[PDB]
RNA sequence: GGACGGUGGCCAUGGAAGUCGGAAUCCGCUAAGGAGUGUGUAACAACUCACCUGCCGAAUCAACUAGCCCUGAAAAUGGAU
């Protein structure tokens, strides 16, 4: 029931992100490589799944 | 490869003046004084003009990693100048679906009490960094204003509030409740 | 008050848009708190009230009594404001000096209920005791010996049945 | 392909400027492809409008100013989103024709509205199928005669601010003509003279 | 407002269709024609063309009249029961003839181009009927 | 900033309009516009790409390759350049 402006403000921090396929790290939307050593900075990334 | 010289210059307005004590920059403007030491970076800091106040950062015989620090120092000094001339103001909207988030500002805007985040009885007390003042805006309904001079401290205080209001054990795509930094700007808007 | 006004406005607009039987087949069918056709309370705690009851108890504090109650009832809801400093109503949203005045509904209805709720949940025994004689409510046995949320339930029950 | 196209563009602009000794420099504002097509078809027999890369225009005319002088005077004025209008007629006819063929641009998401548009308290005229949008934008209405009638005036949007996505579609459905903007002439060049 | 605003176009045709066609979907746009209006529309637009029949309806406050613009695919599929250039040369003397064009050869170029649905060799080396239409 | 007409291009149909699909794969205006990159809609619409343009004024982009380093890399008494 949140107004759409505030809803998208919250979704900027909670949903609009990338996920590393190897280590599930939460990365910024424009990411190309994971930032974590334990996956070797892999570029196997996917978008975070939406609630749609 | 070792580049012989990597240099970058920042311009200082008239209303603010910058003093160097080695690698410690003191930036004195109308809104107060800021002070930051860059002893962790091996650079040469110079002041050039007696009319326009240029501050030049030089790095000699640097490699790929330490050429990256020249622009970092210049950006930090520019942020210091911006803080002592216009100041930093972070506006944080608090969003919620059902439970309104009650924020009470304690002594001189140094403590923030979040009362009803997602309706839990636990009270969150967030201590702002020194030199940072928090307040509840008189314009909008659910909005915090964080004003200060150091962008580091202001943004860190905003992040403290934002991470304090964090949903756990729930689908955070659905439960969007919290306090989020809505915008980052200045004071006096000059 | 804003939430209550939104609820009554939504019910009124839906009953208007589906009740084409306006003035005529059933006369007026809209609901107004001034008219006394809405009530306020909570069923779990067993207490409820009306603008009629609050107007009547203010008149008592202050056939002809029915007219006086209706007048107080009309002035007790809406964009009417009350100055606590002067103890007087006003159509103006702010005092002539420039201080904003709370509206009559909130100030004269919610403020005592909010005060007793705050006192009971914050465990102010002396204030909770003196508000009993402030309200002049009868108080039977078995309730003076226990305090807390059931105390809130009991006092609201016996104050506003 | 690319170099051939660039050479052909040079040839086109030099032959057009040679053919028409007088031309305008015109500001290509936010005019759509359809608007450019309609001004093109309006001057399909009157004059010629030629657009393209300003960096190419400067280079070509600076390299081929030799066959006709006074072409250098247009250099400090062809800046920004500008193009040329090579003409044979007078000034006023082309000027008021391209000012006449205006096109109203409907507001969309993430748009700036220099003009103020105000919703009236008049019947919408369609079925009650926009009540959700009306309630989202805040305009509380009443329902009668199988249509929607606006019961009050609301300041829909101000001048030169941001128009919301759930407000642009409301303006679209109410069919109110918003702020409009067309093609404006930067200046006029007549054989060596520059004018407004 | 001329008592009706029904200037919206229509793109249903072929068989009558009725329920399968978007005629009940477009009926509320005027609310005057309804079933009788969008059935007399099909009565007047069964043929010319025998296709999706891109048309425009005008309301006499009870009756409806359909003016049918000559879509290029519509007219070529209708003229079909090969070059056939002589018929497409005159097939656009009555069209809107705006087409964001410069001369008349643009229209015949567009026709020869769209009739590929090979008539593409004649697109490049074409010199006959360049200004025949005007 | 623009990202247009035939064309809601043919056949699939209960709607598939550039985007569920089977084939085809054009031209005009052009600076540019794919009868279509994806999101999206029941289909539209609306975003967005690929293509051009404006500001910016000097180098930049891509695919490989092989050195060192990192991930890959989990065992039991406390321990071995
Ligand atoms: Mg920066
Ligand atoms: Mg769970
Ligand atoms: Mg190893
Ligand atoms: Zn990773």
């Amino acid at each position: 029931i949140i107004e759409p402006s505030l809803r998208q403000l919250a979704q900027k921090y909670n949903c609009d992100k990338m996920i590393c396929r190897k280590c599930y790290a939460r990365l910024h939307p424009r990411a190309v490589n994971c930032r974590k050593k334990k996956c070797g900075h892999t570029n196997n990334l996917r978008p975070k799944k939406k609630v749609k | 490869m070792k580049t012989i010289l990597s240099n970058q210059t920042v311009d200082i307005p008239e209303n603010v003046d910058i003093t160097l004590k080695g690698r410690t920059v003191i930036v004195k403007g109308p809104r107060g004084t800021l002070r930051r030491d860059f002893n962790h970076i091996n650079v040469e800091l110079s002041l050039l003009g007696k009319k326009k106040k240029r501050l030049r950062v030089d790095k000699w015989w640097g490699n790929r990693k330490e050429l990256a620090t020249v622009r970092t120092i210049c950006s930090h000094v520019q942020n210091m100048i911006k803080g002592v001339t216009l100041g930093f103001r972070y506006k944080m909207r608090s969003v919620y679906a059902h439970f309104p988030i009650n924020v009470v500002i304690q002594e001189n805007g140094s403590l923030v009490e979040i009362r009803n985040f997602l309706g839990e009885k636990y009270i969150r007390r967030v201590r702002m960094r020194p030199g940072v003042a928090c307040s509840v805006s008189q314009a909008q309904k659910d909005e915090l204003i964080l004003e200060g001079n150091d962008i580091e401290l202001v943004s860190n205080s905003a992040a403290l509030i934002q991470q304090a209001t964090t949903v756990k054990n729930k689908d955070i795509r659905k439960f969007l409740d919290g306090i989020y930094v809505s915008e980052k700007g200045t004071v006096q808007q000059a | 008050y804003q939430t209550f006004q939104r609820i009554v406005e939504n019910v009124n607009v839906i009953i208007s848009t589906y009740g084409e039987g306006e003035s005529g087949p059933m006369g007026n069918i809209m609901i107004d708190p001034v008219l006394g056709t809405v009530g306020f309370g909570s069923g779990l705690h067993g207490w409820a009230f009306t603008l009629k009851q609050f107007a009547e108890m203010y008149v008592a504090k202050f056939a002809e009594r029915a007219k006086k109650v209706e007048d107080m009832m009309k002035k007790l809801w809406g964009d009417r404001y009350f100055d606590p400093a002067n103890g007087k109503f006003s159509k103006s949203a702010t005092s002539p000096e420039g201080k904003k005045l709370p509206r009559t509904f909130c100030q004269l209805i919610l403020d005592p209920i909010f005060k007793v709720f705050d006192a009971i949940m914050n465990f102010k025994k002396e204030e909770t005791a003196k508000l009993i004689e402030k309200l002049d409510i009868k108080l039977d046995s078995e309730d003076k010996d226990k305090e807390g949320k059931p105390l809130l339930k009991a006092v609201m029950r016996r104050w506003l049945p | 392909d690319r170099a051939t196209w660039k050479s052909n563009y040079f040839l086109k602009i030099i032959q057009l400027l040679d053919d028409y000794p007088k031309c305008f420099i015109v500001g290509a504002d936010n005019v759509g492809s359809k608007q450019m097509q309609q001004i093109r078809m309006s001057l399909r027999g009157k004059a010629v409008v030629l657009m393209g890369k300003n960096t190419m225009m400067r280079k070509a005319i600076r390299g081929h100013l030799e066959n006709n002088p006074a072409l250098e005077k247009l250099l400090p004025h062809i800046r920004g989103n500008v193009g040329f209008v090579f003409t044979k007629e007078d000034l006023t006819e082309i000027r008021d024709m391209l000012l006449a063929n205006k096109v109203p641009a409907a507001a969309r998401a993430g748009a700036i509205a220099p003009c103020e548009v105000t919703v009236p308290a008049q019947n919408t005229g369609l079925g009650p199928e926009k009540t959700s949008f009306f309630q989202a934008l805040g305009i509380t209405t009443k329902i009668s005669r199988g249509t929607i009638e606006i019961l009050s005036d609301v300041q829909l949007i101000k001048t030169g601010d941001k128009v919301g996505a759930s407000e642009a579609t409301l303006l679209n459905m109410l069919n109110i003509s918003p702020f409009s903007f067309g093609l404006v002439i930067q200046q006029v060049f007549d054989n060596g003279s520059i004018y407004n | 407002p001329n008592e009706i605003k029904v200037v919206y176009l229509r793109c249903t045709g072929g068989e009558v269709g009725a329920t399968s066609a978007l005629a009940p979907k477009i009926g509320p746009l005027g609310l005057s024609p309804k079933k009788v209006g969008d059935d007399i529309a099909k009565a007047t637009g069964d043929w010319k063309g025998l296709r999706i029949t891109v048309k425009l309806t005008i309301q006499n406050r009870q009756a409806q009249i359909e003016v049918v613009p000559s879509a290029s695919a519509l007219i070529i599929k209708a003229l079909k029961e090969i070059t056939f250039d002589e018929i497409v040369n005159i097939a656009r003397q009555m069209r809107h003839r705006s087409l964001a064009r410069e001369l008349s050869g643009t229209i015949k170029e567009i026709l020869g181009t769209a009739q590929s649905v090979h008539p593409h060799d004649i697109i490049d080396d074409i010199n006959s009927g360049a200004v025949e239409c005007p």
